[PDB]
């Protein structure tokens, strides 16, 4: 791999100027770079790993609603007929963005999760893999769907029974845990009323734990805490 | 629409 | 080259298609394979090239200031010794920077500008030539430096001088071009007395001449007066 | 920080 003759401390370097650049591809193949060391991530370089690919698959998402949206409109009545290119676009993007997902489940796979055995590792590289199987859940059609919801819903099931046993209800890797699981039911698995519960469930336990926590710690919490309650708003 | 995890 | 099997229609479609998702490095490898095919392009389908490289060069030209800052921090008295990464960082930055400044000085010399005979083509086609030399100006360190800035001012000088006898003074390229020489000056060739003198005259040539137009126009020509006045007004 | 011209 093109990272392979570089020190991993330098593909930290980078992969942080690559952020204050903006510059999000550049910052997800240091990443991946140092993922590939073989050595296990700190809490700093996780959330590096996270920022780097979510940006990167961000834009590929957005980019996909829009062209999903346009072949939409295509397909309507009264619609004229373009030719392939839409169809052709839309699915050179998704597949684009299957291979950013893929190519972090393979992160994950090897050997992210296997080497994770603290709570706050394994649980953040879990939510990961449920995260990236369900933006592969957003685009899939095919005979392959229900296996892909699946991967997703197992893995988050896995990070939240860690969460739920070794982590505070405050804690912000738990409550995002909860967050993305939570959107994946109402999102996926067509379940509004087990997302609406898990968000709402989190939330208050969440704030019956506050009374623990430092100033700092506490606004860490609340501020995922109000996303809870953003999506609660629009929801109910 | 949903708000998920921010990075 | 990649794009050599699509249709010339296809592309441009697909060009379409990436602005409305903010692909915009997509957007400009559909154009130059749309230039590739050797006809001539009709004035949206020059603005559909225009947009697309002006995306893709500033996102460069943004990462590269923001890493040129961080460089320039590191080289103070005081400031702690950190390896070669920032330099080799923005070196990457720069070089792919002046990689998509060359496609794009290569298309308008193979052929763009030597097939383009009307002033409204012709003008807009110099106007970029100087617009990329400016960028590599942006840059340039070494002994290369006073001629890539003779480079954009020989362009925006045979821009300049077609468009004064050809085109009327509101006409949006003539402003254009105008406003973007009258940078050149302030910002690369050190010459702010010129880059006054020429956003004045354009302005008020400009005002003069707005009489004339229908209300459309009169829109499309005072969003780039306004654009001269407020650098007079940073400047002055 | 100077204006140049809007694609
Ligand atoms: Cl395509
Ligand atoms: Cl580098
Ligand atoms: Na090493
Ligand atoms: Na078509
Ligand atoms: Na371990
Ligand atoms: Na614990
Ligand atoms: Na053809
Ligand atoms: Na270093
Ligand atoms: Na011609
Ligand atoms: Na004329």
């Amino acid at each position: 791999g093109a990272m392979g003759s570089m020190e991993r401390a330098s593909l930290i370097q980078k992969a942080k100027l690559a952020e204050q650049a903006e510059r999000y591809e550049d910052m997800a193949a240091f990443m991946k770079g140092a993922v590939e060391k073989g050595e296990e991530l700190s809490c700093e370089e996780r959330n590096l790993l996270s920022v780097a690919y979510k940006n990167v698959v961000g834009g590929q998402r957005a980019a996909w609603r829009v062209l999903s949206s346009i072949e939409q409109k295509s397909n309507e009545e009264g619609s004229e007929e373009k030719g392939p290119e839409v169809r052709e676009y839309r699915e050179k993007v998704e597949t684009e963005l299957q291979g950013v997902c893929d190519t972090v489940l393979g992160l994950l796979d090897s050997h992210l999760i296997k080497e994770a055995g603290d709570a706050e590792s394994r649980v953040f590289y879990l939510k990961m893999k449920g995260d990236y199987y369900r933006y592969l859940a957003e685009v899939a059609t095919g005979d392959d769907k229900k296996r892909i919801i699946d991967s997703a819903r197992s893995a988050y099931q896995e990070a939240m029974d860690i969460s739920k046993k070794e982590m505070p209800p405050t804690n912000p890797i738990r409550l995002g845990l909860a967050l993305n699981f939570s959107v994946f039911h109402y999102e996926i698995a067509n379940s509004p009323e087990e997302a609406i519960s898990l968000a709402k469930t989190t939330f208050d336990e969440a704030m019956a734990d506050l009374h623990t926590l430092s100033e700092d710690s506490y606004k860490d919490s609340t501020l995922i805490m109000q996303l809870l309650r953003d999506n609660l708003t629009l929801w109910t | 629409n949903a708000n998920s995890s921010p990075v």
